[PDB]
């Protein structure tokens, strides 16, 4: 069974329609779980438990991991290393390893609605 | 681009008053500058200059009025006769007060210009400063004033006259209310000028005097007539 | 925006075979803001003027909610004198409707009586912490007050969580104007008696039995 | 028809302000050519004829701050007060300056006429060519090339301070700030010409061949204060 844990604030549905696919083209299930404080519940479940197969969260929490010895070093090819732009690999570089891979830039942003505030501050 | 958050304008699509409309306001604004003799030598060159000051103060003051324009018939989408009726009066105020506009504004730039000491060229040129000319200036331009802010309270009134049929909200009725009030409230300000110069209480400059402050005081004259309502 | 200009506009209706006005004559509720248009005289006078439709044919004489509801639907009358749960019958047919003033008469408005929809609990009913829950945690809240909204108009809800939406709906807006031109109607016990004499009052001499100062006189009583 | 195939035109309806511009666009262009006197015999036909250079350079030039109009409103489909507040700054730069470009346009073919040797007319019908007169013919040409760039500048931040309003994406931000810096640069060079005629450091002829010299530079000298911005 693979088994994901990314946060409820996320897409796991969609997450899980990629599951799908590859249970079809594979036979393996791919349950998608997002559990509240997984961040802190995967470095003692991980350590200890079995916990997930794969982890998802911003890159700032994965140097602890690494450090404790809770992620598997990431061994990807030239052509799917290339991929992606490398600025995105050096933040999930810890010690000179690759210790993740990277999904998407993430930074807050001003939400507002334009028919209470059209103009907003 | 909208005035109100809870307006539904009405009045997106362009229609044939508003762009008879806008054919009046561009030609007012166009015909003012360019009534305006062609300069033949760098002498007539540099006097034509001197006109960019009154020419900006009657332009400012028409697309004020032609944002009034718009603003009312992108609320309302209004297109009736008695809409067209009252859209030509205002028109037509406009189209007379052109003219005498380009020449109260050179006149007055250069009583301003006489002040501040930019320039110290004769007033000679205007005819006569006598208290009937400079009395009969105030009721001309006051008269002229009070009709178009007249004329858009008497637009709002049909607007608000048509409330049910152009199904309007609580707070656009609140709205076309308060725009009444906004227009009549405008319009009392030249009402009580050129009433005071037409009674002419001192027989002399002073009654001009008293006229011309009122405008120089409107914002705290239009506060005192909106509190004396709310008041009671 | 006048009763006294509906006799001429049936005129001009009634060429085209069409009615100008119809409304529910039976119910008191729908003749009282013109019978307390003005006020007694105001009483005499606002009847009076009913009585006069009546007379010269404009109005039928045994005009009711479904006869009424129904031309006005079909397209028949230009006009009719209803509430805000009679929008949804009109919505289904293909009506292009308005909601607005009640007509002035005498220059004066028609002071319609204002209603407040109210539920009450059965003092002989053993079910009344079940149905006190029902109306406070089901009924009247933002989602409660919706569905029965979306089947036939409440008017203007009681549920200030509302205001914003009734501020936007134009219907309620007419409706709000004629409830401020209207009263409140007391609660006292002798409503039923005082409805009675006026439901009488107005069907008698909407038929053609009694005078109009007849009808007062044994209304007062 | 439209500039980027990335841009997502906003403005393809045709609003009150855009007809309005149009009136006073099609009106500067008309009424410098009707603003001639009508011909009432066969020699003043022949002069009349003489003006179409002069109008056809005008014309030109009036088109083409027309076309940036258009642009601009086709790519925003802007309506606020701000957007009508410099929009009507630049129609009135636009026409105070329609018929002194009648002047320049007829006084610069009268020049241009003499080198090639096409015409040998008097040019004492311009009044005389001293150094204060030709130095204020830069000035005043040049303070109305500036303005009418600077203007679009700045309704292209107006349109940049906009930008979420109007739900710009990544390359419709990247063209409006290249559009900034573009009016920018275009306004660069009648306000160093300007500059240069203001200071006046030869004291004669001197200073208005070089302010009258960058116009004729104004590709290569745009190209240095683009250049000099990406250098740093
Ligand atoms: C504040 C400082 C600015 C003061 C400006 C005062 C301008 O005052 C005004 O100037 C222009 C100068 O062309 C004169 O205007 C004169 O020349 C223009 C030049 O095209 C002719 O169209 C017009 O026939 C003639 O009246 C006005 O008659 C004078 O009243
Ligand atoms: C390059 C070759 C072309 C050189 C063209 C130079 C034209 O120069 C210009 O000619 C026209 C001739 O009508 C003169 O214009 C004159 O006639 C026109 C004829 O309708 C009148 O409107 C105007 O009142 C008068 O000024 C200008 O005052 C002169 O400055
Ligand atoms: O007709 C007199 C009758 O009028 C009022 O009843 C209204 C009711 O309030 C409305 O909701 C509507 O449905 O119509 C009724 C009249 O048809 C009074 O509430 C009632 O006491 C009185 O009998």
């Amino acid at each position: 069974k693979l088994v994901i844990w990314i946060n409820g604030d996320k897409g796991y549905n969609g997450l899980a329609e990629v599951g799908k696919k590859f249970e079809k083209d594979t036979g393996i299930k791919v349950t998608v779980e997002h559990p509240d404080k997984l961040e802190e519940k995967f470095p003692q479940v991980a350590a200890t438990g079995d916990g997930p197969d794969i982890i998802f969260w911003a890159h700032d929490r994965f140097g602890g991991y690494a450090q404790s010895g809770l992620l598997a070093e990431i061994t990807p090819d030239k052509a799917f290393q290339d991929k992606l732009y490398p600025f995105t690999w050096d933040a999930v570089r810890y010690n000179g390893k690759l210790i993740a891979y990277p999904i998407a830039v993430e930074a807050l942003s001003l939400i507002y609605n334009k028919d209470l505030l059209p103009n907003p501050p | 681009v909208g005035l109100n958050p809870n307006f539904s304008f009405r009045g997106k699509q362009q229609t044939r008053i508003e762009t008879f409309s806008d054919a009046v306001f561009a030609l007012a604004i166009t015909l003012l500058v360019l009534s305006s003799t062609i300069p033949e030598t760098f002498e007539d060159l540099w006097a034509s200059m001197r006109d960019v000051i009154p020419f900006a103060i009657c332009v400012a003051l028409i697309i004020v009025i032609w944002y009034q324009h718009y603003i009312f018939f992108l609320k309302y989408g209004l297109q009736d006769k008695v809409t067209i009726l009252l859209n030509t009066i205002l028109l037509f105020v406009l189209l007379v007060y052109v003219y005498p506009l380009k020449f109260l504004a050179r006149f007055l730039s250069e009583i301003y210009g006489g002040i501040f000491g930019i320039i110290e060229t004769d007033l000679s040129r205007f005819g006569e400063y006598s208290h009937q000319n400079l009395k009969l200036l105030m009721v001309n331009y006051g008269l002229g004033a009070f009709a178009i802010f007249l004329v858009f309270s008497l637009m709002y009134w049909r607007a608000y006259k048509m409330k049910s049929l152009l199904d309007l909200n609580s707070y656009e009725i609140f709205d076309t209310k308060s725009s009444i009030i906004a227009n009549l409230l405008m319009c009392s300000v030249p009402l009580l000028s050129l009433i005071i110069t037409l009674i002419d209480p001192w027989g002399n400059f002073r009654t001009t005097i008293l006229s011309g402050f009122l405008y120089f005081l409107y914002v705290p004259i239009m506060i005192v007539f909106g509190r004396i309502t709310s008041k009671k | 925006k006048t009763w006294e200009e509906i006799p001429a506009l049936d005129k001009e209706l009634k060429a085209k075979g069409k009615s100008a006005l119809m409304f529910n004559l039976q119910e008191p509720y729908f003749t009282w803001p013109l019978i307390a248009a003005d006020g007694n005289a105001g009483a005499k006078a606002g009847l009076t003027f009913l009585v006069d439709l009546i007379k010269n044919k404009h109005m039928n004489a045994d005009t009711d909610y479904s006869i009424a509801e129904a031309a006005f639907n079909k397209g028949e009358t230009a006009m009719t004198i209803n509430g805000p749960w009679a929008w949804s019958n009109i919505d289904t047919s293909k009506v292009n409707y308005g909601v607005t003033v009640l007509p002035t008469f005498k220059g004066q408005p028609s002071k319609p009586f204002v209603g407040v929809l109210s539920a009450g609990i059965n003092a002989a009913s053993p079910n009344k912490e079940l149905a006190k829950e029902f109306l406070e945690n089901y009924l009247l809240t933002d989602e409660g007050l919706e569905a029965v909204n979306k089947d036939k108009p409440l008017g203007a809800v009681a549920l200030k969580s509302y205001e914003e939406e009734l501020a936007k709906d134009p219907r309620i807006a007419a409706t709000m104007e004629n409830a401020q031109k209207g009263e409140i109607m007391p609660n006292i016990p002798q409503m039923s008696a005082f409805w009675y004499a006026v439901r009488t009052a107005v069907i008698n001499a909407a038929s053609g039995r009694q005078t109009v100062d007849e009808a007062l006189k044994d209304a007062q009583t």
